[PDB]
């Protein structure tokens, strides 16, 4: 809605946003994941919470920043300063928590 | 595998009348009854064409292809094998090749190493090249096969066509009549300029069997051609004798 | 009626006393048919396409399509093959128009890569890899090949070259294994500083992204020369219709009569068949060996037997070489 | 007779080519077999009188 | 399979040489006949002599 | 010269496909988008 463009689909297949159960032991906590060569996934124990659709906003403004910078070469796939990487997702849980 | 033979007796080029030999079917179209008059390369009458003979004679140059070449062989327990064709007769240009073996007909385009002297040798030793590099066409076929066989060939190239016209007579030239039919096609589109005939030589050294063959060329001419009530080409005249 | 016709031909509304010929009688014509012999010996497309196995984009492959009929159709009528991009010729007339050869040219990139695969474009595969001129007559085949040429380990089996000294020429392939020379230092064949090999083999594997994924590139390259075009588009045959007014296409001859059976004895290499008239009186179906007499649509002369239309008003009509039997 | 067109037959004509150069090759037929007619209807009406 | 979508798509690309560039294509038609003119070039008129 | 009707068509096609549209011409867009007829009066105005 706001113009950036809809992910791939591959990182339907490639991301879990459930935890895997007792068997399997995964990572809880909330981290987007750059892999590189157009492959981008975020690790989700995602709950039917408030702050997990807000922190879900706040992660996908992570990668959704990955792409914007995928023509850039690979050293320079980066915010210009520390700051900017996670501003950008900051702006997206304050737009979506607005009622 | 290349061996030069030394064995040849020279003589100097022969010759012989052409008389009425040379005829072919100038297109595919059916006609009965009628004079029809056409233009196209074609063998002149009573042309001096040149006699080469097999016996210690052993005649396998090479000769200029211009326009096309009339082949004529006088031929017993088929001697004769098959031709070469090319412009450099080597690895250098693309080389067009004709045998007949017991079994059937072989063609192919290659860029042949040709042997200096090719020739064949029961029959199972073929020698006739030595390397074959880039193969662009190849076409099987069934065989084209006293003196009781008269075998009359025909070569064109036109249009990047490579016509055969021949002709099985059962038996100097004879006298008479006899139209030459279409017999392949061949779609290579290269040029020709030159071309040597492959000969088999018979291993009991070598000796040759007695065998005769004639090659004239082909000139741009006009033939008034008769043919009969089922089609077939019975009398000619040529316009400019 | 035929008074009318005649009048129609005199351009007079009154007709004296006598005898006038107005028009023809050929029963009019109705369809249209076209035969063609046997559609044999497809170009193999299949061992192309089809392939066990593509070479990588540097040692691109070269198999030249000659002495075949090619179905363009059929393959442009696989579901897989979404990406058709067509230089230089319309992909409908494929399928009819004819070349001397044809040159299929495979390969593996990446999905990124696939619009470096143009004229005039550039790229370390247009350039270092497989250049293609601008005046290209032909076009490319490009499709997912994820399934096939990714494993999850990774599939290294396919390189490309990543440096070069100058840009490949259009339609060349340079397989050299020589160490780049990145700066002015000797190399010695050492891949030491500013010294690299120019070669890198690609890490596909079916966890990538859309870009990323490996597609089967299969270039066909078109050319005509003063040779014969040897490779044709399969003619499409309909049924034969006998005894009856139809417009024929018989390997090439257009024309229009009614076709019924011949007893003519052909000879086995004539094909074509000429009256005294030098035309097109016969013919040889290229489906079934039998002889069709290109008979004229049954035509003949008519005349109008009339007394003046100041007398009367009824007509004869005169059908002049017909037995009426026949009409 | 081709009449100095590129081929005698006016089917083959109007199929090889395109309409706009078939119309005037067909132009050039017509004209010439409507020649070859008017001569052959001059020298029957001399042969006549 | 055998069905096909006949609707192709342009994607025009800046990046695309000219064979493949967008071109307008503006076709104009004129009813040269008979009928009353209605469409006028720019002249001036005279008196009736 | 003074006209009785005229109509103007515009569309957008491919660069090579110029060619195309003439009459008796054939082609895809030619066949299967838009064809002018033979005994066509009238011209077209393309540019880029
Ligand atoms: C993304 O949007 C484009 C354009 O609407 C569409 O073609 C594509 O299928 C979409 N992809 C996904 C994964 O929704
Ligand atoms: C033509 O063929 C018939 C057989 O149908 C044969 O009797 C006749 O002799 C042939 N004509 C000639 C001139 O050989």
């Amino acid at each position: 809605s706001v113009g950036l463009p809809n992910m791939t689909q591959g990182f339907w297949e490639n991301s879990m946003l459930t935890d895997p159960g007792n068997v399997q032991k995964a990572v809880c906590h909330p981290t987007a994941w750059d892999l590189g060569k157009g492959d981008f996934r975020i690790l989700m124990c995602t709950k039917v919470t408030m702050d997990d659709f807000l922190t879900a906003h706040h992660e996908m403004g992570h990668i959704q920043y990955d792409m914007a910078y995928a023509a850039q070469p690979f050293l320079l796939r980066n915010g210009a300063n520390e700051g900017f990487h996670e501003a950008v997702g900051e702006i997206m849980s304050l737009s979506a928590a607005t009622p | 595998q290349c061996v030069n033979l030394t064995t040849r007796t020279q003589l100097p080029p022969a010759y012989t009348n052409s008389f009425t030999r040379g005829v072919y079917y100038p297109d595919k179209v059916f006609r009965s009854s009628v004079l029809h008059s056409t233009q196209d390369l074609f063998l002149p009458f009573f042309s001096n064409v040149t006699w080469f003979h097999v016996i210690k004679r052993f005649d396998n140059p090479v000769l200029p292809f211009n326009d096309g070449v009339y082949f004529a062989s006088i031929e017993k327990s088929n001697i004769i094998r098959g031709w070469i064709f090319g412009t450099t007769l080597d690895s250098k240009t693309q080389s067009l090749l004709i045998v007949n073996n017991a079994t059937n007909v072989v063609i192919k385009v290659c860029e042949f190493q040709f042997c200096n002297d090719p020739f064949l040798d029961m029959e199972s030793e073929f020698r006739v090249y030595s390397s074959a590099n880039n193969c662009t066409f190849e076409y099987v076929s069934q065989p084209f096969l006293n003196f009781k066989n008269l075998r009359e060939f025909v070569f064109k190239n036109i249009d990047g066509y490579f016509k055969i016209y021949s002709k099985h007579t059962p038996i100097d030239l004879p006298q008479g009549f006899s139209a030459l039919e279409p017999l392949v096609d061949l779609p290579i589109g290269i040029n020709i300029t030159r071309f040597q005939t492959l000969l088999a030589l018979h291993r009991s050294g070598w000796t040759a069997g007695a065998a005769a063959y004639y090659v004239g060329y082909l000139q741009p001419r006009t033939f008034l051609l008769k043919y009969n009530e089922n089609g077939t080409i019975t009398d000619a005249v040529d316009c400019a004798l | 009626d035929p008074l009318s016709e005649t009048k129609c031909t005199l351009k007079s509304f009154t007709v004296e006393k006598g005898i006038y010929q107005t028009s023809n009688f050929r029963v009019q014509p109705t369809e249209s048919i076209v035969r063609f012999p046997n559609i044999t010996n497809l170009c193999p497309f299949d061992e192309v396409f089809n392939a066990t196995r593509f070479a990588s984009v540097y040692a691109w492959n070269r198999k030249r399509i000659s002495n075949c009929v090619a179905d363009y159709s059929v393959l442009y009528n696989l579901a897989p093959f979404f990406t058709f991009k067509c230089y230089g010729v319309s992909p409908t007339k494929l399928n009819d128009l004819c070349f001397t050869n044809v040159y299929a040219d495979s390969f593996v990139i990446r999905g990124d890569e696939v619009r470096q695969i143009a004229p005039g474009q550039t790229g370390n595969i247009a350039d270092y890899n497989y250049k293609l001129p601008d005046d290209f007559t032909g076009c490319v085949i490009a499709w997912n090949s994820n399934k096939l040429d990714s494993k999850v380990s990774g599939n290294y089996n396919y390189l490309y070259r990543l440096f070069r000294k100058s840009n490949l020429k259009p339609f060349e392939r340079d397989i050299s294994t020589e160490i780049y020379q990145a700066g002015n230092k000797p190399c010695n064949g050492v891949a030491g500083f500013n010294c690299y090999f120019p070669l890198r083999s690609y890490s596909f594997r079916p966890t990538y992204g859309v870009g990323h994924q490996p597609y089967r590139v299969v270039v066909l390259s078109f050319e005509l020369l003063h040779a014969p075009a040897t490779v044709c588009g399969p003619k499409k045959s309909t049924n034969l219709v006998k005894n009856k007014c139809v417009n024929f296409n018989f390997n090439g001859l257009k024309g229009t009569g009614v076709l019924t059976e011949s007893n003519k004895k052909f000879l086995p290499f004539q094909q074509f068949g000429r009256d005294i008239a030098d035309t097109t009186d016969a013919v040889r179906d290229p489906q079934t060996l039998e002889i069709l007499d290109i008979t004229p649509c049954s035509f003949g002369g008519v005349s109008v037997i009339t007394p003046g239309t100041n007398t009367s008003n009824q007509v004869a009509v005169l059908y002049q070489g017909v037995n009426c039997t026949e009409v | 007779s081709k009449f100095g067109a590129i081929s005698s037959v006016l089917n083959d004509i109007f199929s090889r080519l395109d309409p706009p150069e078939a119309e005037v090759q067909i132009d050039r037929l017509i004209t010439g077999r409507l020649q070859s007619l008017q001569t052959y209807v001059t020298q029957q009406l001399i042969r006549a009188a």
